[PDB]
């Protein structure tokens, strides 16, 4: 029976889906995260707009418009560690980003 | 802040409220059986033959 022990950090470890297919093959791609600028209102810990450009194409991912995923407003994403020599599952806090290839307007 | 990509992840562990337990209990509750009809008490013949 395995065991860990639970331990919460807190920062976001970013998580990416992709609209065309598995990652697969990690080479030469930039990844830049874009936040919103006012912090008055919670739109500094909500909005959040994620660059992953390739020289191929490039990728625009968000957490406001009509093509965000609805799995981290009805869930929270958590990402454990297990640091097996102490032997702890020390858990951070996590957020999914869904991207989609930017074309033209 | 370059955010480089890391590798595959072995298990999700899938946190979710447990099942309602002691909730229903161990005997089963029916509705109990409507009473089969009584021949009621007090019962005499009221009818004498004329004459």
């Amino acid at each position: 029976l395995p065991s860990a022990r639970w331990q919460y950090c807190g920062q976001r470890a970013v998580l990416v889906q992709f609209s065309n297919g598995k990652l697969q093959s990690p080479g030469n791609m930039r990844f830049t995260l874009y936040e919103n600028k006012d912090s008055t209102n919670p739109r500094k810990r909500n909005q959040r707009i994620l660059a992953a450009e390739t020289d191929r194409l490039s990728y625009v991912g968000n957490n406001f418009g009509t093509g965000a995923l609805k799995c981290n407003t009805l869930c929270r994403h958590f990402v454990g560690i297990l640091n097996k020599t102490s032997g702890q599952m020390e858990v951070y806090d996590a957020e999914l980003f869904n991207m989609q290839p930017l074309f033209s307007d | 802040g370059g955010l480089t990509c890391a590798s595959a992840p072995q298990g999700t562990l899938r946190i979710l409220e447990g099942p309602q337990q002691s909730l229903s209990g161990s005997p089963l509750q029916p509705i109990p059986a409507s009473p089969p009809p009584q021949i009621p008490p007090g019962l005499r013949p009221r009818f004498c033959a004329f004459g």
